[PDB]
RNA sequence: AGCUAGUUGGUGGGGUAAUGGCCCACCAAGGCGACGACGGGUAGCCGGUCUGAGAGGAUGGCCGGCCACAGGGGCACUGAGACACGGGCCCCACUCCUACGGGAGGCAGCAGUUAGGAAUCUUCCGCAAUGGGCGCAAGCCUGACGGAGCGACGCCGCUUGGAGGAAGAAGCCCUUCGGGGUGUAAACUCCUGAACCCGGGACGAAACCCCCGACGAGGGGACUGACGGUACCGGGGUAAUAGCGCCGGCCAACUCCGUGCCAGCAGCCGCGGUAAUACGGAGGGCGCGAGCGUUACCCGGAUUCACUGGGCGUAAAGGGCGUGUAGGCGGCCUGGGGCGUCCCAUGUGAAAGACCACGGCUCAACCGUGGGGGAGCGUGGGAUACGCUCAGGCUAGACG
């Protein structure tokens, strides 16, 4: 399954996540196809979420299923706003 | 030589000769000893220096120098070897470690102790 | 950690008076004035002409001593300077001065660099609102350095402030005495600093 | 520190070995590699196989010594 | 695109098959010298069409045999012993210098 | 075998410089002539022309030296201090435009064989093209 | 130094998701090779890591990719996918029970035990985050992972106080007996208040779920913390671990006593055989510092394998010469081609790292964002000065 998912990139206690296009059966850290967004849960930054929306949309169109958290993030960013 | 020549032939990569067959690149090798024999130095030097002939965990049968003004070393005493060439003594490539295993520290060695494995002066 | 211990001995060794005690290091008492010779059993013996390397090393030590710094830290700073664009010399000096403790000292929030460092450690010093407790801190242009509210009413700090009421602040710094503040205006250059040291020598020593 | 165990036993010279070294049959017991002492070297002293000489012996190797006493 | 090569027909001693010596002219990475290195390539001739001494155009292909991965696309220049002949001489020499 | 012509020419020039001679003949070539022209433009030589020693095309290289210097070793200062064939037969050196050497840090020059003709280093840079690094002159 | 007989190619077939000597029948006798095969050794490879001015060199830990193997070997089956790490069959090797016929195994998963060994961790808690799999879903499963524990194992941060304080206590150590050192160091005064106790106290966690809305978008809601009562803040609050190397030269730093070529130090030159700035100790110093040194290894320095950048009359080194094969290399002029070569454009060069900028953790390490580079390689075009290559000429080389 082609998936939009997160990947741990940071450190112990300070996590950082890459919103990403990859196959299901990789490492969560694995050689992913495309970097589309990034997430800081600790909102330490004024910009904690920014995703390239168009790319994400394209991915979705192709067949990429977002993960629960990933999906939520995308929603927050506004990739589903069909208006 | 010439460029063409070089391409034909190749540059001989200088391989470094192992100074120490303590084997494997084992920084320390433990071993059981045979004899505590004292041997004479070289040509401008004269003394009687303390050498232990060691069977090693590497399976080497090498000659190792004992540092230390007063030593305790015996036959089947279990020893550790660090290496380091002794300039006067031939056959010797090895320093026995003091203050470990069965090469106990020099008594009242109280200046450059770290080399000899002798504990801090227990001051009171 | 830090040097810790007999300070003016170092000064004596180096030959140039250094202001690590702050005061007394101003009084006829830094031992430098009536005792110029280096510490030890061989102070009043003929000092043999100093070697190329040796002089450089001395210089390095002097500079390091000035800032009360671990050698490793100094090395790191040097490396950083080297990495960065421009004259490795002046930039290095700026970086050294950019240290929080040094900044505190040169704002006359303390008499001693050591004192300043101590103050920084124990939570007496505010930088732009947030109190920082690590003397290594990088102060950069347009940054404000204040005395803590818990610390404003402290005796020592008050004394220091009084001492600095009229006492000169650097052409890169601008302190508020009565609001107990201190703005950083410019990166402290070689020209700005009367440092009794030659950084070129240090650089030479280090490039090995 | 000096280990005081530097043994001072006497001996009949037995053999001319090369390079100022001498088999010296001890009066106590065995023959040992017994090189000439530095002092002796300094003051000439040609030792001959057939002299009474005193050897400085290590207890770690009592088969190796150093002639201290000429004649 | 599928790989295009230029070489010399060196052998016709096989059925439906021809041998092609590609010569390649390239710099040494370390020494900075142009070295005429080469390789042989076993090529498919669906006709027995091409003859010894022929300069040919070689295309990368779907495999036809193990160690046979190329079809000859087209003939470029026909008949030049000189280049073949060097190779032959080399081969002969290989026989000699030995024990 | 007169194996490299450019190199030979360079050598001849060097020799001439060493002995303070006004001129050497070199065997003729278009390439050689072009190189000479470039040198002249730069300022290393008084100039050149084609002449016929034994009815064979040859090229005069008119030499250039400094003033009669004072003291021991009074001999004039050499205009060309050094010249060196770099892209030798068998040793064909080739540079990209970012890899053209600043020969003597903007004082000496290097002579380049390129698409846009036989040209100097600065000129090459200007015309943003690399090539065969024939020779260095300082 | 030659190697090859399913070996190299063919026809026809099998077998495969598919090509193919993968296999099989038959025919042909090739195929590779010194432009280094086969044979032996060594070895996972790389993105990289260190070093280095760079070119290079070594190495491939962790992290990322791929390969390859799951006691050793062989084989299939099933399935989209395996010749199948915690599936199967079979043999060997091995441990375990056996009512002797036979079965059970596989930690190169986490943890740990044992062994080897210089040397390497807790039979830790959790499904909270991320991710995985199943499932409508709840939810389960999860030694992936999150974290804590141990080890200064590395890097980074901080503390072992600061301000005063003698023309200079004591103690220790030199001394030319006057003095000098340790050293403003201490002691003592002032000030702060790591430790430490109490008070609170997380970010990380908003979704999946419910309902409005069509189960779409959108909106409101609730559950949910291993780390962890930790980070961190608020109050009080004690001056509160300094160690190691060296001290002849390199190389920073000198005196005294003991010792007497001995005991010893040493990485090299070497010091020591009675006045040792090289030994043991003591002061003094100097360098680092919660580390410091030793050893092992690698690079450097070694421009000591030299491409950048070595040489070869005598130092190592011109083969005894000749002819000659491959190979390398090549005069002048004209034209094409444009392979080299150069150039532009773009594709690619994943991320992480390494560079620059900013941002976050009290700084930094560490990490996040953004950007550039980037050797090399592909594709399209261009350029012909220079190699190459074809074609023609020339007489300065060569040959007659
Ligand atoms: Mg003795």
């Amino acid at each position: 399954m082609v998936k939009i998912r997160l990947a741990r990139f940071g450190s112990k206690h300070n996590p950082h996540y890459r919103i990403v296009v990859t196959d299901a059966r990789r490492k969560r850290d694995g050689k992913y196809i495309e970097k589309i967004g990034y997430y800081d849960p600790r909102k330490t930054t004024p910009d904690w979420l920014k995703v390239d929306v168009e790319r994400a949309r394209y991915w979705l169109s192709v067949g990429a299923q977002p993960t629960d958290t990933a999906r939520r993030l995308l929603r927050q960013a506004g990739v589903f706003r069909q208006e | 030589p010439t460029i063409n020549q070089l391409v034909r032939k190749g540059r001989e990569k200088v391989r470094k000769k192992s100074k120490v067959p303590a084997l494997k690149g084992a920084p320390f090798r433990r071993g059981v000893c045979t004899v505590v024999r004292t041997v004479t130095p070289k040509k401008p030097n004269s003394a009687l220096r303390k050498v232990a002939k060691v069977r090693l965990t590497s399976g080497y049968e090498v000659t190792a120098y004992i540092p230390g003004e007063g030593h305790n070393l015996q036959e089947h005493s279990v020893v550790l070897i660090r290496g380091g060439r002794v300039k006067d003594l031939p056959g010797v490539r090895y320093h026995i470690v003091r203050g470990v295993y069965d090469a106990a520290g020099v008594k009242d060695r109280k200046k450059s102790r770290s080399k000899y494995g002798t504990k801090k002066p227990k001051e009171a | 950690g830090r040097y810790i211990g007999p300070v003016c001995r170092l000064c004596r060794r180096e030959g140039v008076k250094l202001y690590l005690k702050g005061e007394r290091c101003y009084s006829p008492k830094c031992a430098m004035e009536r005792r110029p010779y280096p510490p030890g059993q061989h102070g009043q013996k003929r000092a043999r002409r100093p070697s190329d390397y040796a002089v450089r090393l001395r210089e390095k030590q002097k500079l390091r001593r000035i800032y009360g710094i671990s050698e490793r830290q100094f090395r790191n700073l040097f490396e950083e300077a080297s990495k960065k664009k421009g004259v490795t010399g002046s930039v290095f000096l700026g970086l050294l001065e950019s240290r929080l403790d040094n900044v505190v000292y040169r704002l006359g929030f303390a008499v001693s660099r050591r004192q300043a460092r101590q103050l920084v450690r124990h939570g007496h010093i505010t930088v732009n609102g947030r109190r920082v407790d690590l003397p290594s801190y990088r102060v950069r242009p347009g940054d404000e350095i204040a005395v803590a509210e818990k610390s404003r009413n402290l005796e020592l700090i008050r004394q220091n402030l009084e001492a600095m009421k009229g006492r000169k602040v650097g052409p890169w710094l601008s302190l508020d005495v009565e609001g107990m503040k201190g703005k950083f205006l410019r990166l402290p250059d070689r020209e700005d600093l009367a440092l009794p040291v030659n950084e070129q020598l240090v650089i030479e020593f280090y490039s090995r | 520190a000096k280990e005081k165990d530097t043994i001072r036993t006497e001996g009949v010279v037995t053999e001319a070995l090369p390079n100022a070294t001498f088999r010296v049959k001890l009066d106590s017991g065995p023959e040992i590699l017994a090189y000439i002492s530095g002092k002796m070297r300094m003051h000439y002293i040609r030792i001959l196989p057939g002299d009474r000489v005193v050897v400085e012996i290590t207890p770690y190797d009592p088969t190796r010594g150093r002639i201290v006493y000429r004649k | 695109p599928k790989k295009v090569l230029t070489g010399v027909v060196v052998s016709d001693k096989m059925q439906k098959t021809v041998t092609v010596l590609v010569e390649r002219q390239f710099p040494h990475p370390l020494y900075g010298k142009v070295i005429k290195r080469s390789k042989k390539y076993l090529a498919h001739d669906p006709e027995e069409k091409y003859k010894l001494g022929d300069v040919v155009e070689i295309i990368e292909s779907r495999p036809i045999s193990k160690r046979k991965r190329f079809r000859v696309l087209r003939l470029v220049e026909s008949g030049r012993m000189d280049l073949v002949e060097k190779y032959l001489i080399r081969r002969q020499n290989y026989e000699s210098l030995s024990k | 075998m007169l194996t490299d012509p450019i190199a030979d020419m360079l050598t001849r020039i060097r020799n001439a410089t060493r002995v303070y001679k006004e001129s050497t003949d070199v065997p003729a070539s278009r390439f050689k002539e072009e190189i000479l022209r470039i040198l002249a433009r730069e300022g290393f030589i008084k100039g050149y022309e084609r002449v016929d020693v034994d009815g064979k095309p040859y090229l005069r290289v008119y030499l250039k030296y400094g003033p009669r210097r004072q003291g021991p070793d009074p001999r004039p200062e050499q205009v060309i201090h050094h010249i060196r064939r770099i892209s030798k037969p068998g040793r064909r050196v080739y540079v990209g435009v970012k890899e053209i050497p600043r020969v003597r840090r903007g004082l000496g020059i290097a002579i380049l064989s390129t698409s846009k003709g036989v040209l100097t280093d600065r000129e090459a840079r200007k015309l943003g093209v690399g090539g065969e690094l024939i020779c260095e002159v300082w």
